[PDB]
RNA sequence: AAUGCUAAU
RNA sequence: CCGAGGGUAGGGCCCGUGACUGGGGCGAAGUCGUAACAAGGUAGCUGUACCGGAAGGUGCGGCUGGAU
RNA sequence: UGAAACUCAAAGGAAUUGACGGGGGCCCGCACAAGCGGUGGAGCAUGUGGUUUAAUUCGAAGCAACGCGAAGAACCUUAC
RNA sequence: AGCGCCGGCCAACUCCGUGCCAGCAGCCGCGGUAAUACGGAGGGCGCGAGCGUUACCCGGAUUCACUGGGCGUAAAGGGC
RNA sequence: GCUAGUUGGUGGGGUAAUGGCCCACCAAGGCGACGACGGGUAGCCGGUCUGAGAGGAUGGCCGGCCACAGGGGCACUGAG
RNA sequence: CCUAAGGUAGCGAAAUUCCUUGUCGGGUAAGUUCCGACCUGCACGAAAAGCGUAACGACCGGAGCGCUGUCUCGGCGAGGG
């Protein structure tokens, strides 16, 4: 929860080379305000565009309580000014989405035997008397999933346990993966959605030079310092609202 | 043509489509709400447009609009259902009745009352 | 001989 | 004898649905190139044939809705 | 021989005024060519981007922003 | 004594609130911080024990053209 | 493309009465692009709505005709 | 980076698939076989031909109906030993 570290993923929206500027102006007002509030980053990933933009960059936020503090920032961030790809002068609104995630352990995979159930018969195919009398095929069994895995490669009774019992493992180490994969894409979702104008949860006017924040309607008027990493009114704000929710009964 | 083309062929009339197929010659028809939800319009609008996809007494199950500010309309709400598409939003071509069955009239209402089924204050 | 220019007058 | 109906067997047509698979319409942003509109940088289009990630290319013939 | 579902609020013909062309014609400019002297390398002065800082006030942004507003920042100026 | 409407079609305009949100919409379209187009208010217009909305039919549609249309380039002359 | 009681003839049965309505035998006919056969839909009219007319749509109530009486078949009585 | 050149059409859990009873669909109350698909082809592939194909087969698979001492589950009878 809110003590551990962050993992931020901020991707381009709709807009365009637009939009992955702002994705870029996005990444520095992080990463300053990251570093003064003391925290230490490092970027894992990064996909630059030509004109200087970040078609997505994902980074880490290390220290305690990144997390809880960088929580409020998930969503999508809309942004209304001139672009600098634009010829004719319009105003264009563009949007950029920004992803928290809890950065996760790497607990490392072993098989239970008690819940493993291992049986040994005898071979099919050629082999003469040796096949017929010998019990060298294995079957093992991970009672809690019914799944089971049957080795009859070699001659040998013991190397075709021992390579059962790798093959088992490797399955349910997949099975693990692919489930927290599609719960961790399941959150992703749910946090960033479609990127699309709409739904919108923070809006930098630049011509105006005003920062709203439409979940608890907080608007400023420090547009460049909100941008060069001044975030700790909105989210004191921000903090309010959410002590000031839990108001039972 | 001529004359004897238009005696051997004739002239073709014209056959009208329906717009509202799943009202089945009604002009209204009850339903019930499996999923309510908002859509976002197309080019140029944007909005998020609250529908509902309702499942009808003539066997259809459509998408519909939900007209006026704010609505307690969820999951298992009963509807009464009229003709009309919403332009910009797309397979929308119902709209929901306020103040009829478990749709509430808009609270608030001042003007226009007859539509969006709210009483005289 | 030489490719491209999103999206709000 | 006919005879409502029921039974058995084989057909015809239509409707719903199906692992998978093919394209189509759409999209205020993506990746690849740049085929067309200017002689669009190899004039374009066209029937057919073969070929290529893709737009397309080339062969044979045709048209000007091209030039000289 | 020859549909429909779905989808769009248009798709089109001719002509007009422009703009544009790696179309044509006729012209022009230190545009090229013909010359002479520079800049790009050094050190320093100065303005700017960035970065830093308690603050390093603000504006100017291709040509047509950058010895520009500033034809005089120790205090004052000065807006931080 | 109520109902609909007050951007154009179409009769009847101002203030406040909001800020591509909430919403309106039959078509064209409105709304992104000075909205006669959204919501409210004041005023106005049309009907009135009614006023609107949905569904369906004819009209407008000479848009299947008998009255009363077309086919070089707009859809349309069959390869002969 | 359709038709085998099918199309016609002779004799008979049945009816108030004509008739392949039904039966026996003889011939091989009958229908169809002027749309047979098949599939879908539908009670029909005087009228009604719309429309400048021509036309289009429609057949609630009222008058006329037809069909049906839980779903099918059948006869009796009787002028019916 | 390497090669003389890097497998084309078509077909594919196959008389070819080790993991394997792969996975999904069908058939059955229940299907390691069977049929239809997917492509991850250990280790298909174009005259040691590739992919199809009406008819034919004392060839080898899978399913249903009919009928039965095959069976539940055996009993009696005849003849030759
Ligand atoms: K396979
Ligand atoms: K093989
Ligand atoms: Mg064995
Ligand atoms: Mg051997
Ligand atoms: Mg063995
Ligand atoms: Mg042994
Ligand atoms: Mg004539
Ligand atoms: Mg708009
Ligand atoms: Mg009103
Ligand atoms: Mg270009
Ligand atoms: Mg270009
Ligand atoms: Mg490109
Ligand atoms: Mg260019
Ligand atoms: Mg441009
Ligand atoms: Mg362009
Ligand atoms: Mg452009
Ligand atoms: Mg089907
Ligand atoms: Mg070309
Ligand atoms: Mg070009
Ligand atoms: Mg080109
Ligand atoms: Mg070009
Ligand atoms: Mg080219
Ligand atoms: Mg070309
Ligand atoms: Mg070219
Ligand atoms: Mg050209
Ligand atoms: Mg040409
Ligand atoms: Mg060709
Ligand atoms: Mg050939
Ligand atoms: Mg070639
Ligand atoms: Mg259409
Ligand atoms: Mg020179
Ligand atoms: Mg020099
Ligand atoms: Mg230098
Ligand atoms: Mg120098
Ligand atoms: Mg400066
Ligand atoms: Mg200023
Ligand atoms: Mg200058
Ligand atoms: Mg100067
Ligand atoms: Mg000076
Ligand atoms: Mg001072
Ligand atoms: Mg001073
Ligand atoms: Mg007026
Ligand atoms: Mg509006
Ligand atoms: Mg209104
Ligand atoms: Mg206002
Ligand atoms: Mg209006
Ligand atoms: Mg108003
Ligand atoms: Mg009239
Ligand atoms: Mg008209
Ligand atoms: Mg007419
Ligand atoms: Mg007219
Ligand atoms: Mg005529
Ligand atoms: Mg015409
Ligand atoms: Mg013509
Ligand atoms: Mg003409
Ligand atoms: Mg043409
Ligand atoms: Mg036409
Ligand atoms: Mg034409
Ligand atoms: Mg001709
Ligand atoms: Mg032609
Ligand atoms: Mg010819
Ligand atoms: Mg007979
Ligand atoms: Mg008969
Ligand atoms: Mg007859
Ligand atoms: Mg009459
Ligand atoms: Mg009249
Ligand atoms: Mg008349
Ligand atoms: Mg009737
Ligand atoms: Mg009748
Ligand atoms: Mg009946
Ligand atoms: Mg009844
Ligand atoms: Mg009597
Ligand atoms: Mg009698
Ligand atoms: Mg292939
Ligand atoms: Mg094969
Ligand atoms: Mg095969
Ligand atoms: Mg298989
Ligand atoms: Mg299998
Ligand atoms: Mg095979
Ligand atoms: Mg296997
Ligand atoms: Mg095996
Ligand atoms: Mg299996
Ligand atoms: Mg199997
Ligand atoms: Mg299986
Ligand atoms: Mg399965
Ligand atoms: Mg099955
Ligand atoms: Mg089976
Ligand atoms: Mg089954
Ligand atoms: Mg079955
Ligand atoms: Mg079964
Ligand atoms: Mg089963
Ligand atoms: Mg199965
Ligand atoms: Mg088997
Ligand atoms: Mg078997
Ligand atoms: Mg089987
Ligand atoms: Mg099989
Ligand atoms: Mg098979
Ligand atoms: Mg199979
Ligand atoms: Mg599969
Ligand atoms: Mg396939
Ligand atoms: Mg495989
Ligand atoms: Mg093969
Ligand atoms: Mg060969
Ligand atoms: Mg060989
Ligand atoms: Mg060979
Ligand atoms: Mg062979
Ligand atoms: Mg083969
Ligand atoms: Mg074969
Ligand atoms: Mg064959
Ligand atoms: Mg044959
Ligand atoms: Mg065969
Ligand atoms: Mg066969
Ligand atoms: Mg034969
Ligand atoms: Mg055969
Ligand atoms: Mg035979
Ligand atoms: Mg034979
Ligand atoms: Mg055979
Ligand atoms: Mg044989
Ligand atoms: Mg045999
Ligand atoms: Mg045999
Ligand atoms: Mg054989
Ligand atoms: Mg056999
Ligand atoms: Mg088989
Ligand atoms: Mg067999
Ligand atoms: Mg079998
Ligand atoms: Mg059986
Ligand atoms: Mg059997
Ligand atoms: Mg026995
Ligand atoms: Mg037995
Ligand atoms: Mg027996
Ligand atoms: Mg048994
Ligand atoms: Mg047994
Ligand atoms: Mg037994
Ligand atoms: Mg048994
Ligand atoms: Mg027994
Ligand atoms: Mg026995
Ligand atoms: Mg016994
Ligand atoms: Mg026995
Ligand atoms: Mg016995
Ligand atoms: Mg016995
Ligand atoms: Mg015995
Ligand atoms: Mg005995
Ligand atoms: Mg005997
Ligand atoms: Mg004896
Ligand atoms: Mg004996």
């Amino acid at each position: 929860m809110d003590e551990r570290d962050a993992i931020v993923e901020i991707r381009a929206g709709t807009g365009g080379e637009e939009a992955a500027l702002f994705a870029r102006d996005l990444f520095n007002m992080y990463l300053r305000f990251a570093e003064e509030m003391g925290f230490e980053t490092e970027v894992l990933d990064s996909h630059p565009t030509d004109l200087g933009g970040f078609s997505k960059v994902v980074f880490e936020v290390r220290g305690p309580g990144a997390y809880g503090t960088f929580k409020y920032e998930s969503g999508v961030h809309r942004v209304q000014r001139v672009p600098v790809t634009e010829t004719q002068g319009r105003i264009h609104t563009s949007t950029a989405t920004v992803a928290v995630l809890p950065k996760a352990e790497e607990e490392d995979f072993a098989l239970n035997m008690d819940e493993i159930r291992i049986d040994v018969m005898r071979a099919s195919g050629p082999g003469g008397q040796g096949v017929n009398t010998t019990d060298s095929a294995v079957r093992v069994v991970h009672l809690p999933t019914g799944i089971m895995v049957t080795c009859q490669d070699s001659r040998s009774q013991i190397k075709n346990r021992e390579k059962a019992l790798m093959i088992l493992r490797s399955r349910l180490l997949e099975m693990k993966r692919a489930e927290e994969a599609e719960r961790l894409r399941k959150t992703r979702l749910a946090q960033i959605g479609t990127g699309e104008r709409s739904e919108k949860i923070r809006t930098y006017n630049f011509p105006q030079s005003r920062v709203t924040d439409h979940r608890i309607g907080f608007t400023t008027h420090d547009l460049e310092g909100v941008l060069s990493g001044h975030l700790t009114p909105i989210l004191e704000a921000l903090k309010r609202a959410d002590q000031e929710r839990q108001l039972a009964a | 043509p001529t004359i004897n083309q238009l005696v051997r062929k004739g002239r073709e009339k014209v056959r009208k489509k329906s717009k509202v197929p799943a009202l089945k010659g009604a002009p209204f028809r009850r339903g019930v709400c499996t999923v309510v939800r908002t859509v976002t319009p197309k080019k140029p609008n944007s909005a998020l447009r609250k529908v509902a996809k309702v499942r009808l007494t003539s066997g259809y199950e459509v998408t519909a609009y939900i007209p006026g500010e704010g609505h307690n309309l969820q999951e298992h709400s009963v509807v009464l259902i009229r003709g009309g598409r919403v332009k910009d939003l797309p397979g929308v071509r119902y709209h929901i009745v306020r103040g009829v069955y478990d749709a509430a009239g808009v609270k608030d209402r001042k003007k226009s009352r007859s539509k969006y089924g709210t009483k005289k204050p």
